[PDB]
């Protein structure tokens, strides 16, 4: 889930 | 057992296909794959404890009606393996909605009634690319749809997953939160001589307040489904989203969430198309360097944000000289 107005909430992969 | 052979990158694991044809089935041209998968199978997108797995998840064209199979040559026994493996079905079912058929012959008898597939809200625009050649045109469409639209919630139930492939941070959006704005592409196409709707991808945007009474809308999600990708596709829907935009007073100009290295690029390109035959970013214009007036044109004319205003001139201003 993201904060309101937000649908960029996700983890950053990380290799 | 070879175990090595029991740990696939879920990357290549996971087939996608959108389905207009029952060929398109067998037709691995059609096949397309996530560029992520760390949000469900960690950093290294690793499933343990199957090989040959194969993960498909095929979707109808327009509807995006769903089968949902796993797939594999072999797994991992707990009596002589000692360990269980992945839960990979459980992870899937936390990112696609219930009621997915399991099996192609249930999947193909959904398909045949596909043609009552309609696009949701209002249309804003048509485009065709023709051929140059004699060949075949295609033609698109781009609506404006929300949670008022008959099918329309489960429907973005169904494609929100295709968000997780496919940006780095995707999360899934508060759909009860009513300043959030769809818009959406659609190809036409034809089937058994009638004329039917295939997704092609989409935009959500966030209608954000600004105190006392104005809004600055926040591109958050953007998705062309990849099989459409590289066809112009992108600027014509950012494009198409300016425009709507631009015929609200109460709008200042339009921002992104957290916009990516490919999403720059693109915004920069349509911008430049706006820009580029306004008065105030004429050559002699350009040649006298930035002018406020060329940002105040821009938000004016495109809801263009004056941060995106001045790398215009930039670019504009390379384009003028050698
Ligand atoms: C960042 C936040 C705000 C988001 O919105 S989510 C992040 C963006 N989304 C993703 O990365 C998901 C995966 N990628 C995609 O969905 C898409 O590839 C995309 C990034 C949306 C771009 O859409 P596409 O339809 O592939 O782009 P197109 O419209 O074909 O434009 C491609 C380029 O062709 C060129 N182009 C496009 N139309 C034309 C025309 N008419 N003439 C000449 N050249 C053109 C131009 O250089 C475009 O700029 P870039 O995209 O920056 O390279």
């Amino acid at each position: 889930k993201g904060g309101k107005g937000l649908g960029a909430g996700g983890a950053k992969r990380h290799r | 057992k070879k175990l090595a052979e029991y740990k696939c990158n879920t990357n290549t694991a996971i087939e996608l296909k959108l389905v207009r044809f029952p060929e398109d089935l067998e037709n691995d041209i059609r096949t397309f794959f996530p560029e992520y998968t760390h949000q469900l199978f960690g950093d290294d997108e690793t499933a343990f404890g199957y090989k040959g797995l194969k993960i498909l998840l095929y979707y109808i064209a327009g509807s995006l009606s769903t089968m949902f199979r796993v797939e594999y040559a072999s797994k991992v026994d707990e009596n002589f393996d000692c360990v269980e493996a992945d839960d990979v079905e459980g992870k899937i079912r936390q990112i696609i909605p219930p009621g997915f058929c399991t099996n192609t012959n249930d999947f193909l008898s959904l398909l045949e009634k596909e043609v009552d597939f309609k696009p949701f809200g209002t249309l804003l625009h048509t485009y065709s690319v023709l051929s140059p050649t004699g060949g075949e045109n295609f033609t698109f469409q781009i609506y404006k749809a929300d949670m008022t639209c008959r099918g329309f919630r489960e429907y973005h139930e169904r494609l929100q997953t295709f968000l997780m492939w496919f940006i780095e941070t995707a999360s899934f959006i508060d759909v009860d939160d009513e300043r959030w704005h769809y818009f959406l592409v659609f190809e036409k196409y034809n089937k058994d001589g009638a004329t039917l709707f295939a997704t092609v991808g989409y935009m959500t945007v966030y209608n954000y307040y600004v105190y006392p009474d104005k809004t600055r809308p926040r591109v958050s999600q953007m998705l062309i489904l990849t099989p459409f990708q590289g066809q112009g596709h992108g600027a014509q829907l950012l494009e198409t989203v300016h425009r709507y935009y631009t015929e609200f007073p109460t709008v200042l100009d339009i921002t992104a969430e957290d916009p990516s290295k490919s999403y720059v690029k693109l915004r920069d390109f349509v911008l430049v198309k706006l820009c580029q035959d306004l008065p105030c970013f004429s050559r002699e214009k350009l040649m006298q360097g930035f002018n406020e007036d060329m940002a105040i044109e821009a938000q004016q004319k495109f809801k263009i944000n004056k941060q995106h205003a001045r790398r215009v001139y930039e670019i504009l201003r390379l384009l003028v000289t050698d």
